[PDB]
């Protein structure tokens, strides 16, 4: 009010919203491959000369099922996060599996050192694999050293990109450290240069109720209050929409099943008080805001009572009727009476008066007043012309 | 709330503009404020709050419908549940928006209109000046006659018969009122028409306003500060434009609705609480009496109106001039058959022998 | 035979949920009673040809036993461009993008009953050669009612095929009727069935067959191509969610003003 | 602190936001000029009823009866001075719709039959002066049976 | 035809602006409707001619 003196009444303050406590996020379970379904998993990769090439499609593109495992010694690309691989959507990864020497993994990284790599395997001008060092000695370990995987490839013309050393006698489990056979798993994968059929995955939190939250469903971000709907979506919807659409019901996607959207509550803050000088004790109330919440942010009440226009606080609820001092809402008026505090009360309307109507009865009047009333009316107000420029 | 619903950002970016939302809560709250007047201005125009006696002796008139039912717990006439019953829209805060509910509810409100029924019927207009008086009704009637030129023998020579076409007219309106729904089209038009802007309102939130998109978080989510700066700036263009629409146009809806309560107010002290002179005013024709009553976010008059149904076309002359000095009637006119000459009341036919005091000397035949 | 729409080519728009409200939507559309060719497919004579994909077209057909085994979308349908393959047996579809090189009669072709009256498969051309491919795919193997079983006609399967900005989806519903003759009068809703964003280009579409017949009996199979357009249409949701009536914006003044 | 090809930017935004109040001003003001000459209207409609002349219309010109009014000059307003008229004390009394003389209906010209309980008489509607029933104050319609 | 007289380019611009110009059209009519309304109660307050 701009003023070190206020009067009688209710006036309007900052309102109150209620916060929210926490976020909540549900995800799907499986999704599409684009990305290493198998190339790291398998008890034998191809020969080293043949070095493969899989394109994969649609199980769960999941590093979750990937970067669970902790053999791989760094699984981190450069353009790329596997943590943040939930989100983002592939379009096509091969599979570089094939059985080289334990020296020879960083010579799968882009613009390697050693000729070695350039006769099996080509590194091409714009690699996005990832090098991968993950143990593999084991898996092509043979007791006698298999010499399978030579790499007799002389060819004495160029070698192209993706167009398509031997210091021991074969792989042995004996080899030194580093010298031990190694597997290459590398997610070579292009983006937006094949058309996009597929995505990465997911993950997922608990589930609560009867909460101001934040959620996410299926990107479906969002803050308000969620309870299990009675409501029967159909198989194939998901989302909810009020008349002016509104998101109002969800479904669950791992679970099946429609929840409601409620907002968070809240609502205006009005304080109720006398005159300054009368007392400075004050009734403060919410504006059709239950105080089911009001201890969030004073907070403690000891003296409440719920309106259909609001749970106020600080007055005393009376059962008696009373003319009305301050306008509240649904027939509500509050006073300062007797020890004095602010009361609420329901309207006394007025005198109830029961007129002795009858048949024959005649009420002349004996005698008169004159009264003068007075009456205001506002006639004009002070002229004013703006000079724009 | 509305504008940048839980982001700081957004918040703290719109305290450029600054005062803008003060303006418009008070022009909001002032709003607020004039629609609990107008509902209390309008109906609370009584000090006491009559009770209609149990004995319901109006002289063979019956009020039933009109008068409140102590059995249904909302105390409200029958016509009043027509008329809450016809009355069909929902509504609720999403987006900051929230309705205040009226000071005062339907049931006090039946209460006004329950008294002021009762002080109407059994003290006609002297609760309105004053101390209610208790009246008879058939006499009341009588009251009421002369005010439209009618004498009092009039109604008592015919008591019984007014009282089948009251009791039948109030039978035929509730039919009527029940049959058709038309005649609750304004009350009906406020709703649709207020419902209708808040839709409008909601919506302009989905509007890009030439943003990249509408949804704030998404642009502060993606974009950069300095340039989600700029897309935001103008979705607060944008959002601000509406509100500050939406409020004009909530302001002269509030002003004609206003006016129109006035105009209630007026017909209200004057239609009810009085006998108005005023033609076509309280209904057509000439006007009896009136009975409010309670209809949702409105009000419902019934205007009794007197009205002539038969006439006989009668040979007249100005005056008559019997030993060289004309007559005048001091009230009606002279009329003729075709035999024999009559005066009667100016609006019914009533025949009277022409007598030296129902009439008045002045001047000669010449003149 | 250019015969007349009636009430089909409605779908769901989107998967949100709406109860007992008057949506309204613009999207593609098959107008009201905007007719459409008809085609019989024939076994002397045949009736088995390649249509343009007009950006948005709607399929219709009683047949039976799937003698429609699926269809092709593409470009070229020659290896030159990707070309898309529908064909699906009782198992499922074999979904697949791929450089390939069909031919002139690229469909299995089981011409049970027709020269020698017994069952047999005389060709496998529907696999004619994949040069080379960019994607494969198999559908979950389900048991949909495309065999023969006719009984009273209700293998009325309706597909719409949208392929906007990359992502391509399939609407379809199976519409149980009764009348034998003439698209019947009734409302119902293609409910979306996959997504496969193949992002290939499509502007032309020959269907396939299942079934040198000269002299043999004609082919009792026949089917309506419609084509969807760009047009606002009311949408009306039961407190159900389903869709029990449509109304076109543009087909003449008393729907407009419904959509008004 | 800016050079001019950015600097009318920031002077765009400016004009913008003033000009912006100036319509909420002046949109805001010509909408109370409405309602002030409304309710001036209703001011002078009163002037000419309730001080001109004595006005019937009921509760227009002050609560109860009114006799006539005075105004006075205010800052920005009128104010009026109701004169109005109250009944005060009413004791009431058995009365009867006419009177049975000689088998003729009797009514009064003007105000109402009423009884102390032992004689009637006949008097105005809105102060107690009884009179004796004579043949002036009433008139002959009609027999008593009706 | 006031703001993006016949250019599909502006008319796509302008529907970003949510449908304000669709109000304007409401309460121009609103206005149009009124002054029939107005013309119709104060003359035809008689029936008969
Ligand atoms: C409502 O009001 C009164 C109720 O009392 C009724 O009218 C009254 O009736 C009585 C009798 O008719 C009137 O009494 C009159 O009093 C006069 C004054 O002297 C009185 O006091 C002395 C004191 O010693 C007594 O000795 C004396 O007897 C009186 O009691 C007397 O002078 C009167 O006597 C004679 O004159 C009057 C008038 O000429 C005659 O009517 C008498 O019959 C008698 O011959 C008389 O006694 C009293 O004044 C009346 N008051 C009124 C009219 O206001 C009304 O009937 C009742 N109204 C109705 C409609 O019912
Ligand atoms: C969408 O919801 C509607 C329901 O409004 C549903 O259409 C069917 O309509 C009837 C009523 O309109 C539904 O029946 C009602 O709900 C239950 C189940 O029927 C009962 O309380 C009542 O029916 C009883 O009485 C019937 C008398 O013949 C019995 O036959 C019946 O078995 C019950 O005992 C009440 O009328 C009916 O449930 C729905 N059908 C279904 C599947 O809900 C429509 O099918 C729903 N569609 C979807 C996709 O949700
Ligand atoms: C215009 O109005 C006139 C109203 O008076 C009509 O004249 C009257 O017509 C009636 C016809 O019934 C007549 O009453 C006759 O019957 C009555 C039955 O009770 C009786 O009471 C009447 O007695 C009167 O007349 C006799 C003489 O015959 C007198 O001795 C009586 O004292 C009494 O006055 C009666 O005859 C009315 O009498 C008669 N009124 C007069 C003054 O004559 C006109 O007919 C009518 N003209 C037109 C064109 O409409
Ligand atoms: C995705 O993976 C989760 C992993 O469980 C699947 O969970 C579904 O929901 C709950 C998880 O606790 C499970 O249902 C339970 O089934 C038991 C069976 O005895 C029942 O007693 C419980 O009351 C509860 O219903 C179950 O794992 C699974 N529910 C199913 C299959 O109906 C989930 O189904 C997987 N699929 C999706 C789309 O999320
Ligand atoms: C807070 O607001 C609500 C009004 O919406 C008031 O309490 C509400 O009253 C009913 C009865 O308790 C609750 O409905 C149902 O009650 C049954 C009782 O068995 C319960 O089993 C259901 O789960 C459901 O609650 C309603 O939930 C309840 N809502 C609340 C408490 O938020 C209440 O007056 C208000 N709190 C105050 C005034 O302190
Ligand atoms: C008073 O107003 C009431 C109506 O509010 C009038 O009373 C009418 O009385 C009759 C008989 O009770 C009702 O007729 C029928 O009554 C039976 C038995 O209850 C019922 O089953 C029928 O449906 C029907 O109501 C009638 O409903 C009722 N209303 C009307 C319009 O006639 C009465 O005419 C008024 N006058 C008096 C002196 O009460
Ligand atoms: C009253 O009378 C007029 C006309 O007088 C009628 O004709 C006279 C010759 C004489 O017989 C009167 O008693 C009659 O009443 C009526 O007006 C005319 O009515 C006729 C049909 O009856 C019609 O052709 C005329 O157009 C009407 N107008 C005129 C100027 O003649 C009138 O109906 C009567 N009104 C009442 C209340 O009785
Ligand atoms: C009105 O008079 C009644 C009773 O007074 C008696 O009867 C009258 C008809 C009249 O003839 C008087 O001169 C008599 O002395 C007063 O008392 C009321 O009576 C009615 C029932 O008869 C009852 O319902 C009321 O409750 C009674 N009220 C009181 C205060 O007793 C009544 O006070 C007088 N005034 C009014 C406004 O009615
Ligand atoms: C149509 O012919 C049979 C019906 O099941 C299937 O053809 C092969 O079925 C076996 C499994 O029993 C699969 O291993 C083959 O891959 C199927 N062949 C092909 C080309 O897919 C098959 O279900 C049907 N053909 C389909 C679905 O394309
Ligand atoms: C794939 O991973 C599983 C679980 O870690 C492992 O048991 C298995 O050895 C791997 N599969 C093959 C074929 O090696
Ligand atoms: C301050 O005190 C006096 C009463 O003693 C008074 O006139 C005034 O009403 C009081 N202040 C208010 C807001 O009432
Ligand atoms: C008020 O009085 C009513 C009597 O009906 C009683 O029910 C109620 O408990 C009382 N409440 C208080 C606070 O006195
Ligand atoms: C099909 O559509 C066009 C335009 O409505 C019409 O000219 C033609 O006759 C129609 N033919 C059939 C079979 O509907
Ligand atoms: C029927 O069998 C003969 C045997 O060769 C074969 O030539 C002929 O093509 C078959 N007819 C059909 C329709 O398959
Ligand atoms: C398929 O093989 C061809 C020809 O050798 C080659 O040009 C192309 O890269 C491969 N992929 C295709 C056609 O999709
Ligand atoms: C499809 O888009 C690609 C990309 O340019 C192009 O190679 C091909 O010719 C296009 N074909 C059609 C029918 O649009």
């Amino acid at each position: 009010l701009k003023s070190f003196t206020v009067e009688k009444g209710i006036y309007q303050t900052s309102n109150f919203r209620v916060q929210p406590t926490e976020s909540i996020v549900r995800f799907p379970n499986i999704t599409n491959l684009c990305p290493f379904g198998e190339v790291f998993n398998a008890t034998r990769f191809a020969s080293v000369y043949a070095w493969n090439r899989k394109r994969i499609s649609n199980c769960v593109a999941d590093y979750s099922v990937l970067y669970n495992s902790a053999s791989f010694s760094t699984f981190k690309c450069y353009g790329v996060s596997p943590t943040k691989l939930n989100d983002l959507c592939f379009t096509n990864v091969y599979a570089d599996s094939f059985v080289i020497r334990g020296d020879e993994v960083r010579q799968i990284a882009p613009g390697q050192t050693g000729k070695i790599a350039d006769y099996n395997y080509k590194l091409p001008d714009d690699f996005t694999g990832c090098v991968i060092a993950w143990n593999s000695n084991n898996l092509d370990s043979k007791v006698g050293g298999n010499y399978n995987y030579l790499y007799r490839l002389f060819r004495k013309s160029n070698l192209k990109p993706f167009e398509r050393p031997l210091q021991s006698y074969g792989f042995q489990p004996t080899n030194g450290v580093g010298y031990q056979p190694y597997r290459v798993v590398v997610l070579s994968f292009e983006l937006l240069h094949a058309p996009a059929t597929v995505c990465g995955p997911k993950k997922s939190t608990n589930l609560v109720k009867n909460k101001c939250v934040n959620f996410n469903f299926n990107g479906l971000t969002g803050t308000g209050v969620l309870t299990e709907s009675n409501k029967k979506f159909l198989p194939f919807q998901q989302f909810g929409r009020d008349i002016a659409d509104t998101t109002d019901a969800v479904r669950d996607p791992q679970t099946l099943e429609i929840l409601d959207i409620t907002p968070c509550s809240f609502g205006g803050v009005s304080v109720i008080t006398p005159g300054t000088n009368t007392s400075n004790q004050v009734a403060v109330l919410y504006q059709g805001v239950n105080c089911t919440e009001v201890p969030v942010a004073y907070s403690t009440g000891s003296n409440v009572f719920q309106t259909r226009a609001g749970c106020l606080i600080g007055a005393e609820h009376v059962n008696n009727s009373y003319e009305c001092d301050i306008p509240i809402g649904a027939g509500i008026c509050a006073s300062y009476q007797t020890s004095q505090s602010i009361i609420a009360y329901t309207m006394s309307l007025g005198a109830e008066n029961s007129v002795a109507y009858s048949n024959n009865s005649i009420a002349i009047p004996t005698n008169f007043t004159i009264s003068v009333t007075t009456e205001i009316l506002p006639v004009s107000m002070t002229k004013t012309s703006v000079d724009c420029t | 709330m509305y504008i940048c619903g839980d982001s700081t950002e957004c918040s703290n970016l719109l305290l450029q503009y600054g005062s803008f939302c003060t303006q418009l809560n008070r022009a909001l709250t002032g709003i607020a404020v004039e629609q609990d007047k107008n509902t209390q201005e309008v109906f609370a125009q009584v000090k006491q709050i009559y009770k209609t006696p149990p004995i319901k002796d109006f002289g063979g008139f019956n009020f039933s419908q009109i008068l409140p039912d102590p059995s249904k717990p909302s105390k409200r006439s029958f016509i009043e549940d027509l008329l809450f019953n016809k009355v069909t829209l929902c509504a609720q805060k999403f987006n900051g928006l929230t309705v205040l509910p009226p000071l005062l509810t339907d049931e006090m409100i039946a209460q006004y209109t329950s008294a002021l029924l009762a002080g109407t019927i059994t003290s006609g207009w002297t609760f309105g000046a004053g101390a209610a008086l208790q009246i008879p009704f058939a006499m009341q009637m009588a009251y009421r006659f002369n005010g439209i030129g009618v004498t009092q023998n009039v109604l008592y020579e015919n008591q019984k018969l007014i009282a089948n076409q009251f009791n039948s007219a109030i039978g035929k309106i509730q039919d009527s009122l029940s049959s058709t729904a038309s005649a609750l089209g304004k009350l009906q038009d406020v709703v649709n028409q207020n419902a209708q802007a808040l839709n409008t309102l909601v919506k302009q939130l989905s509007s890009n306003f030439g943003a990249i998109s509408s949804v704030l978080n998404d642009i502060l989510s993606r974009l950069d500060p300095p340039e989600a700066e700029v897309q935001i700036d103008r979705l607060i263009t944008g959002r601000l434009q509406s509100l500050q629409t939406y409020v004009t146009q909530q302001l002269i809806r509030a002003a004609e609705i206003r006016a129109s309560a006035n105009l209630a107010a007026t017909k209200m002290s004057e239609c009810v609480l009085g006998q108005s002179k005023r033609v076509d005013f309280c209904g057509k024709g000439y006007h009896l009496m009136s009975f409010p009553q309670s209809a949702p976010h409105g009000v419902v008059f019934l205007h009794v109106t007197y009205v002539p149904a038969q006439e006989k076309n009668f040979t007249t002359a100005p005056a008559i001039c019997h030993d060289g000095k004309a007559h005048f009637p001091r009230e009606g006119v002279f009329v003729s058959n075709g035999t024999h000459w009559f005066v009667t009341q100016r609006n019914f036919y009533e025949p009277q022998i022409i007598t030296t005091d129902n009439t008045f000397v002045s001047g000669n035949c010449d003149v | 035979a250019y015969t007349n729409s009636f009430t089909r080519g409605v779908y769901y728009p989107d998967k949100v949920f709406r109860s007992s409200v008057l949506h309204s939507t613009q999207d593609l559309f098959l107008p009201f009673f905007s007719n459409v060719t008809w085609f019989h497919a024939i076994h002397k004579r045949f009736d088995n040809p390649v249509l343009p994909f007009n950006d948005g077209v709607y399929f219709a057909s009683t047949e039976k036993s799937n003698i429609i085994r699926g269809w092709i979308f593409g470009t070229t349908l020659d290896s030159k461009t990707q070309s898309l393959l529908i064909v699906n047996n009782a198992t499922n579809v074999v979904i697949k993008v791929c450089e390939f090189q069909f031919c002139n009669d690229p469909f299995l072709g089981v011409y049970y009953h027709k020269n020698n009256k017994s069952w047999m498969e005389s060709e496998f051309r529907v696999y004619s050669s994949a040069n080379n491919c960019t994607f494969e795919y198999v559908s979950q193997p389900f048991l949909m009612d495309l065999e023969g079983k006719q009984g009273n006609f209700k293998n009325l399967r309706e597909f719409v095929f949208k392929n906007i900005d990359g992502y391509f989806k399939i609407y379809s519903k199976h519409t149980p009727i009764n009348l034998v003759r003439d698209l019947p009068q009734g409302f119902s809703a293609l409910e979306p069935l996959v997504d496969l964003p193949i992002g290939i280009n499509i502007t032309r579409f020959q269907t396939l067959l299942a079934l040198s017949s000269s002299g043999w009996t004609a082919g009792a199979a026949a089917y309506y191509v419609g084509y969807l357009q760009p047009r606002t249409f009311l949408l009306k949701y039961n407190e159900n969610g389903t869709i029990t009536d449509a109304v076109d914006c543009a087909l003449d003044p008393l729907s407009e003003t419904k959509c008004t």
